[PDB]
């Protein structure tokens, strides 16, 4: 698994709306151009976790919790180390 | 779902109901006796192949978890426990 | 910051917190720390050193991310 | 017998049907999907298979006589991305002689299913009508692997009772079917 998450490397956008005032977060980024990942945890994201893949996009994910960005932000970087985490060894 | 089985001297019927009223499907003894001309007298086979017969048209019309409800005398008879016998050996889950 | 108030880091301290009527006084209030709770933080202005008794995780957290100063005495 | 349960069946359940005005099937119709190792079958209506092993072309046999002339036609209605009502046909082939597919002119070829995500389970419609003579269309589409509005708006009280007055509807089918992780492939091949 990895620690720093190097976010240069991504493509963050933010999304919020008005009303309860909620932020959320996206992160996208390329699998199989990662070349900060292992190789079976890449095939592995591209499987268990293809739920959250598109044709025209590899990897896309989004949370929102508090009114922060990097916050949210921080919890999606969470997902991305707990993805890899299960996809390459308990 | 609920499964409504009436046994009478000659015959038994067993009928699936929706909660319109309408029937989902029906398994008699007396029409598949003369389909497959077997014995028409009511028996503990009969029941078996009728109880198997609608089993197969329940999968075929994707009936699953179905209710079987019967009088808590009768209830253990033998036909009635051959008859969700036939009706658990099809694969459905009571 | 936006009100044109004191820029550089070293006079900033809570007496001059209190000249800019800013300030909440507690005079029925024995042993009176200083937190700071977050809101209004997004896209904040920049280079700002802040000294407080006690700050939140999320209020550390917003001031250092654009590279304030943070502090906890 | 057999026929009555296949009157309760047919109109006892699918509302849409009655929409289509289309009548109850007298006709025993026996269709089985053939791929591989491995044979599903459909048989009575309402049964509920994966779109993996739908993605081929199935075996229509019903009381072959190869001296007459038929009708296949195979639809589905998920609503897709327009208003209700309006109907999506996969599988269009008329003149066809006997029970034989091959031997019939395909209209409209067969296209495998491409449900959506919560959208639950579809309805899938095998038609087959008897043909007293050959029937000519004309200003029908001739659609491709990949083609959208002409697939829709076929809904049946403006086709099946408009274009063929001739044309009964002797043998009918029918067979759910729900989301999989194919759909993902055939709509990357429907954007390009």
């Amino acid at each position: 698994q990895a620690n720093d998450i190097p976010v240069d490397r991504l493509t963050i956008s933010y999304c919020r709306s008005s009303g309860k005032v909620n932020s959320k977060a996206e992160v996208r980024f390329h699998l199989a151009s990662a070349d900060w990942i292992a190789e079976p945890v890449r095939l592995k994201l591209a499987v268990k976790h293809k739920n959250r893949i598109n044709r025209s996009g590899e990897l896309i994910l989004t949370s929102e919790c508090s009114r922060y960005q990097f916050r949210n932000l921080a919890d999606c970087l969470q997902k991305l180390r707990d993805m890899i985490a299960e996809a390459s060894q308990p | 779902h609920r499964l409504r089985v009436i046994r009478t001297q000659h015959h038994i019927e067993a009928l699936v109901e929706h909660r319109n009223g309408q029937v989902v499907v029906s398994a008699s003894t007396r029409e598949w006796a003369i389909k497959k001309h077997l014995y028409s007298t009511r028996n503990v086979v009969a029941c078996e192949s009728v109880g198997r017969v609608l089993a197969e048209r329940c999968l075929e019309a994707g009936i699953n978890f179905m209710v079987y409800h019967p009088t808590p005398w009768e209830a253990a008879s033998d036909s009635i426990k051959r008859l969700q016998h036939a009706m658990t050996e099809g694969g459905v889950v009571l | 910051i936006d009100l044109g108030r004191v820029d550089p880091t070293q006079p900033i301290d809570l007496t001059q917190l209190v000249n800019g009527r800013g300030v909440t006084i507690q005079p029925s209030k024995r042993d009176y720390g200083v937190q700071l709770v977050e809101e209004g933080a997004d896209t904040f202005k920049a280079k700002v050193n802040i000294e407080v008794q006690m700050a939140s995780e999320l209020a550390i957290a917003a001031i250092e991310k654009n590279g304030g100063v943070v502090t906890t005495a | 017998p057999y026929h009555k349960q296949r009157l309760a069946e047919y109109c006892g359940l699918y509302r849409d049907l009655f929409h289509g005005a289309t009548f109850v099937p007298r006709v025993p119709l026996h269709v089985a999907y053939a791929v591989g190792e491995d044979d599903l079958m459909p048989v009575y209506h309402g049964n509920e298979v994966t779109p993996t092993e739908a993605a081929q072309a199935p075996e229509v046999t019903y009381e072959a006589d190869e001296g007459s002339l038929w009708t296949l036609l195979l639809t589905n209605l998920d609503g897709h991305l327009l208003e209700p009502d309006a109907e999506y046909v996969h599988w269009l082939v008329t003149n066809i002689p006997g029970n034989r597919v091959t031997e019939g002119q395909e209209t409209c070829p067969y296209l495998p299913p491409f449900p959506a995500r919560g959208s639950g389970f579809h309805r899938f419609a095998f038609l087959l009508f008897k043909q007293d003579k050959r029937i000519d269309f004309s200003g029908d589409t001739r659609p491709s692997p990949c083609y959208q509005l002409a697939q829709r708006t076929f809904h049946t009280f403006d086709f099946y009772k408009k274009h063929q007055d001739a044309m009964t509807p002797a043998g009918l089918a029918f067979f759910q079917c729900r989301w999989d992780d194919s759909v993902t492939r055939v709509f990357h091949q429907l954007l390009d």
